[PDB]
């Protein structure tokens, strides 16, 4: 581990993962039903910080399309979050994934997705890092 | 170490990393904030004073952008490195890479690359021959 400062001043704590996301190595993962609140997500990424928006509050592509347009309202420019998909339950990854591939081609600030409960085979792997268009994803292995 | 109730968020998440900022100083850096590396910006960078650059049909698209990017961590180099850029609230590709991007006959002069207050990127092209 190092330290350094951009031009502001402000102290960062040098890392792999913080060197990528430009923003201290520490997140909220997401957490059903903690983090499936926007109030909460936009909280978290105003204050400096990755969170992830839990998609297991979440029943359909319509519902998260609105947290998700919350989330966006409440937070700065330039900011981003991520989103968490549980690989258990077949039906949130299929309206899940083709939602998150629509809004990102509309640009919409998904820095991120992770999949919890399980690890996805490596064909739904590549999928979702060609097709999804995000700048990194997050594996939770067991 | 769940007791305090209430403590807004960002008290928490900052108090973590304070803590590991106090105690990596203590550690590698005397207690001296001025032994600590200054950049213009902090991020964006992969887990994995006058010049003339040329493309090819083969040139090599990253070596083509990090030679226009520069060293020091500037506006150019964001300019150039940068995947994304940052639109009313949403994120679309860097302009700035696709219009550079590399192929037969463009010609990019960097001048002033040192100071980069000053410095300018011109790109020519074949126009009418």
């Amino acid at each position: 581990p190092k330290l350094i400062k951009n031009k502001s001043g402000k102290i960062f704590v040098e890392t792999k993962f913080s060197k990528l996301i430009g923003r201290p190595p520490l997140l909220v993962p997401g957490m059903t039903p903690c983090t499936v609140s926007p109030d909460f997500v936009a909280a978290t990424t105003n204050a400096g910080y990755t969170i992830e928006l839990a998609g297991g509050g979440y029943f359909s592509a319509a519902g998260m399309t609105a947290a998700i347009d919350s989330v966006v309202s409440q937070i700065e420019k330039g900011s981003t979050f991520g989103i968490n998909l549980i690989y258990v339950n077949p039906f949130m990854l299929q309206w899940g994934i083709p939602l998150i591939k629509e809004l990102r081609s509309k640009g919409y600030p998904i820095q991120f997705l992770t999949i919890g409960a399980g690890v996805p085979s490596l064909e739904v792997a590549s999928e979702y890092i060609e097709t999804l268009g995000l700048k990194y994803l997050g594996l939770k292995p067991g | 170490f769940t007791k305090v109730i209430d403590e807004p968020i960002k008290s928490i998440m900052d108090g973590i990393h304070d803590g590991h900022i106090k105690k990596l100083l203590h550690q590698y850096y005397g207690d001296d904030e001025s032994k600590i590396p200054a950049v213009e910006y902090f991020g964006g960078e992969s887990p994995v004073d006058s010049a003339v650059f040329k493309a090819t049909s083969s040139t090599d698209e990253e070596s083509w952008f990090k030679a226009l990017a520069g060293s020091e961590i500037n506006w150019r180099h964001a300019s150039f490195l940068c995947s994304f850029i940052t639109q009313d609230k949403m994120f679309v590709s860097n302009p700035i890479r696709k219009v550079f991007k590399p192929s037969q006959g463009m010609v990019v002069e960097i001048s002033n690359g040192n100071t980069s207050s000053k410095t300018v990127v011109t790109l020519s092209e074949p126009v009418q021959g």
